[PDB]
């Protein structure tokens, strides 16, 4: 089973910007096929035979390669261009894909938009507490979440979750869940998380007493 | 146009079989190699099988995951092809894709759970406190999907829906919309949740506490 290797995995580009993404697979292929993906959708044919743009495929794309290693490059990006490209070889049996290129649009740094909630009163009735908290909003991607409950700091029983790349405006969203029982939540009074993300060098602060 | 029209898909438990169906129109299905293709977040895009047309003696290869566990066959007086899966592991879990023409033509997809844990409804819990944040959390259902909207759709910017996280066998998720402050209380923010696999439809009204 030929093995292909995408580089880069994951990058970042401004529209008007040169994109070259690279495929490189572990024994030598006749061609190499390209494939385009965004959330929610099928796969859609994008480059095929190694240099034969798909039909309503933009000339902005080519395909190029030989051997063990082949490119897919965009001369001049456009923000609809924002999505995973998968390389693909059907030179024998498997058939194999690529692991992915995910190509997501480069703006301007963003603070997260903090959001703590408590238990709602239906919850708590079942035994159960979540407090959630929403980081909404930020650029660049990475954020850490703290939970810290009558001030000190919370591990375990948190559930962490993060969206893609935001179609409107580009930024990037987190939700941070800690689940109690009901007897436990009871059982303290303040209920703090806090962001840490590049934008400040102090953290977010968000926090609710019972 | 051409449609590939994905069946047969959802949750079944482990040793249990699944039968795919993909219902193909708009071009001529007789000259046509199709292929199933199956997309997971672990392993991403994996061919599952090819079967080739009548002229190539409808050959079949397998992915060497499936070997002896799946078939695939097509009917061409019913433009159809189909995957037959026995034996199902929770790894075979995944979206499974109808692919026709050599890959040229893709279906909508399936998606095909293989798992112990049983069918649950979500608990769906109101998520309250010149912009205000409300949300909603989807808690304890099984299985994917979950859809989320906001007053039906109507409150459609200021909405991130994260996605579903499993743990204990079942799935947990949380949406949330902002809107103008001073429009709440005042005027009502609903959240809605449908989990087709459990026949739930839920709306929850976001009150003050």
């Amino acid at each position: 089973q030929v093995v292909l290797t995408q580089s880069p995995g994951i990058m970042s580009a401004s529209p008007g910007e040169k994109v070259t993404i690279t495929c490189s697979a572990s024994s030598s292929v006749s061609y190499m096929y390209w494939f385009q993906q965004k959330p929610g959708t099928s796969p859609k044919l994008w480059i095929y035979s190694t240099s034969n743009l798909a039909s309503g495929v933009p000339a902005r794309f080519r395909g190029s390669g030989s051997g063990t290693s082949y490119s897919l490059t965009i001369s001049r990006m456009e923000a609809e261009d924002a999505a995973t490209y998968y390389c693909q070889q059907r030179s024998g049996y498997p058939r194999t894909f690529g692991g992915g290129t995910k190509l997501e649009i480069k703006r301007a740094d963003a603070a997260p938009t903090v959001s703590i909630f408590p238990p709602s009163s239906e919850q708590l009735t079942s035994g159960g507490a979540s407090v959630v908290c929403f980081l909404n909003n930020f650029y660049p991607k990475d954020i850490n979440v703290k939970w810290k409950i009558d001030g000190s700091e919370r591990q375990n029983g948190v559930l962490n979750s993060w969206t893609d790349q935001d179609s409107k405006d580009s930024t990037y969203s987190m939700s941070s869940t800690l689940t109690l029982t009901k007897d436990e939540y009871e059982r303290h009074n303040s209920y703090t998380c806090e962001a840490t993300h590049k934008t400040s060098t102090s953290p977010i602060v968000k926090s609710f007493n019972r | 146009e051409v449609k590939l029209e994905e069946s047969g898909g959802g949750l079944v438990q482990p040793g249990g079989s699944m039968k795919l169906s993909c219902a193909a129109s708009g071009f001529t299905f007789s000259d046509a190699w199709m292929d199933w293709v199956r997309q997971s977040p672990e392993k991403g895009l994996e061919w599952v099988a090819e079967i080739r047309s009548k002229v190539n003696n409808h050959a079949i290869h397998y992915a060497e995951s499936v070997k002896g566990r799946f078939t695939v066959s097509r009917d061409d007086s019913k433009s159809s092809v189909y995957l037959q899966m026995n034996s199902l592991r929770a790894e075979d879990t995944g979206i499974y894709y109808c692919s026709g023409w050599s890959f040229l033509y893709w279906g909508q997809g399936t998606l095909v759970t293989v798992s112990a844990a049983k069918t649950t409804p979500p608990s769906v819990y109101p998520l309250a406190p010149s912009m205000v944040t409300l949300g909603c959390l989807v808690k304890g259902y099984f299985p994917e999907p979950v859809t989320v909207t906001w007053n039906s759709g109507s409150l459609s910017s200021g909405v991130h829906t994260f996605p579903a996280v499993l743990q204990s066998d079942l799935y947990t998720l949380s949406s949330s919309v902002t809107v103008p402050s001073s429009t709440w209380p005042s005027e009502t923010v609903t959240c809605n949740v449908a989990h087709p696999a459990s026949s739930t439809k839920v709306d929850k009204k976001i009150v003050p506490r």
